[PDB]
């Protein structure tokens, strides 16, 4: 198969700014001066929309600020000036042979000033503790950029393999992200330790922030 | 010009699913139809295509053994049957059309059909408070919420104080736990001083299991 | 820009196992066009047999139909390899403009027997 590599995975830009996205194929996708490469836009919860076909042709209905260029293994999609509507995920796709394949996607997000998370921690509810399971929740609220490290520590021991995290879409009002992380243990494991902490690293913080509590506090 | 696909599916492993894509006479005489899927959190993957004029097909080799593609000319409808379903067949499935003269891109896509495959059965959520305290208080702000845990399938919908409370709310995307059930949290930030002057209730609705629960969250 | 391609011979006769070769002529410097070779369906629709350049993502593609660009660049050989009984019928070629996206101009139609 021909594999398409898109870069960068994320572009952080402000409205009005030029966006340039790249797509690189593992083998040539051009024949006789034709390049079998197309570009699509996708918004959350929506089907993709065709932007550019055969590397350089503008799909009818699509605004003139979108344009495509390239041939062989090297392609770009350019948005000459970003409108608020253009912050979305973009994919390239080839049809030089079978199988048809898509690139991994590039997300164009809104750039804003660095914002440190506020960190909150929530002990398991007593109600849950009756069920034989204990969930500890760490919340990072309203931060930017999206990159944040959350580490769980139980009696100072780093936890691995017993937590999951989720991240909101970029806020439509202040362009920040929020993150929830859940540490899950059996009630029996939970009652065998005293101190639960989540340690948060983020470029908006001068040092990592530790939120903790004593079980039974 | 429309491509209209059939609705949500929830399936056991080993089962079959048949997704439909209703088009038009014009589409059928002037386009080929293709199927594409998208697993949660991932990109797009091509599965196969069909020529409505002669029923001829092509395939991503990965899918050839389990996918059947057909058209019904008389109702100008395309069908994708995926058999012997696996856990990682969980995805949104799209039908898309392409000009029959030359590939000028997939210029129109159907709205997508969500397919979930799991040995899990339909299950209502357990709702737990995320209780505000000094450990959830930064400055003059406090955070609280609800933990909506161990339900199946998606989706659950969460509101606060019956929809009156919207500003400062974050309802996170669900995660699939090792157990096969989903969990989600919904949090709100409020002035800390309001913890003793305001009632906060999370309303959780899980239509597949007929579940409607309200949970008062106290400090 | 631009005229419809020509398609010859008007009448082509063979019987079993032969090769039936038409010629589509399209004078262009492309200016990207593509070419299609069609046969008329029983419902009088234009069924696409092959394209130039090759439409590799056409589902249900039949390799018996081949389109070959000749050195002058203007003439294309459109050929049925090992032609059969039911291959008899009406054929034509079309030039398709990629930039107005829509635009096709078809040749006059021909008969194969």
């Amino acid at each position: 198969e021909i594999v398409l590599t898109q870069s960068p995975a994320t572009l952080s830009l402000s409205p009005g700014e030029r966006a340039t996205l790249s797509c690189r194929a593992s083998k040539g996708v051009s024949t006789s001066g034709y390049s079998y490469l197309h570009w699509y836009q996708q918004k959350p919860g929506q089907a993709p929309r065709l932007l550019i076909y055969l590397a350089s042709y503008l799909e009818s209905g699509v605004p003139a600020r979108f344009s495509g260029s390239g041939s062989g293994t090297d392609f770009t999609l350019t948005i000459s000036s970003l409108e608020p509507e253009d912050f979305a995920v973009y994919y390239c796709q080839h049809s030089r042979d079978l199988p048809l394949t898509f690139g991994g996607g590039t997300k164009v997000e809104i750039k804003r000033t660095v914002a440190a998370p506020s960190v909150f921690i929530f002990p398991p509810s007593d109600e849950q503790l009756k069920s034989g399971t204990a969930s500890v929740v760490c919340l990072l609220n309203n931060f930017y950029p999206r990159e944040a490290k959350v580490q769980w520590k139980v009696d100072n021991a780093l936890q691995s393999g017993n937590s999951q995290e989720s991240v909101t879409e970029q806020d439509s009002k202040d362009s920040t992200y929020s993150l929830s992380s859940t540490l899950t243990l059996s009630k029996a494991d939970y009652e065998k330790h005293k101190v639960y902490a989540c340690e948060v690293t983020h470029q908006g913080l001068s040092s990592p922030v530790t939120k903790s509590f004593n079980r039974g506090e | 010009v429309q491509l209209v696909q059939s609705g949500v599916e929830v399936k056991k492993p080993g089962a079959s699913v048949k997704v439909s894509c209703k088009a038009s006479g014009y589409t059928f005489t002037n386009y080929y139809m293709y199927w594409v899927r998208q697993a949660p959190g991932q990109g797009l993957e091509w599965m196969g295509g069909i020529n409505p004029s002669n029923g001829g097909t092509n395939f991503n080799e990965k899918f050839k053994n389990r996918v059947t593609l057909t058209t019904d000319s008389s109702t100008t409808t395309a069908y994708m049957e995926l058999k012997s379903l696996q856990f990682d067949d969980t995805a949104v499935y799209y039908c898309a059309r392409r000009d029959y003269r030359f590939d000028m891109g997939f210029d129109y896509w159907g709205q997508g059909t969500t397919v979930t495959v799991s040995s899990a059965s339909t299950k209502g959520p357990s709702v737990f408070p995320l209780a505000p305290s000094s450990k959830s208080t930064s400055g003059g702000t406090a955070a609280l919420g609800c933990l909506v845990k161990d339900y199946f399938p998606e989706p659950v919908t969460v509101s606060w104080n019956s929809g009156a409370l919207t500003s400062g709310v974050h309802t996170f995307p669900a995660v699939l736990q090792s157990s096969g059930l989903y969990s989600l949290s919904s949090v709100v930030t409020v002035p800390s001083s309001s913890l003793g002057t305001q009632t906060y209730i999370c309303n959780v609705n899980h239509k597949p299991s007929n579940t409607k629960v309200d949970k008062k969250v106290e400090p | 820009p631009w005229n419809p391609p020509t398609f010859s011979p008007a009448l082509l006769v063979v019987t079993e196992g032969d090769n039936a070769t038409f010629t589509c002529s399209f004078s262009n410097t492309s200016e990207s066009f593509v070419l299609n070779w069609y046969r008329m369906s029983p419902s009088n629709q234009t069924d696409k047999l092959a394209a130039f350049p090759e439409d590799r993502s056409q589902p249900g593609q039949d390799s018996r139909f081949r389109v070959t660009q000749l050195p002058n660049g203007r003439d294309f050989h459109m050929s049925v390899v090992r032609a059969r009984r039911n291959d008899s019928g009406t054929y034509l070629c079309g030039a398709i403009s990629l930039a107005p996206k829509a635009q096709i101009k078809e040749s006059l139609r021909a008969e194969l027997r």
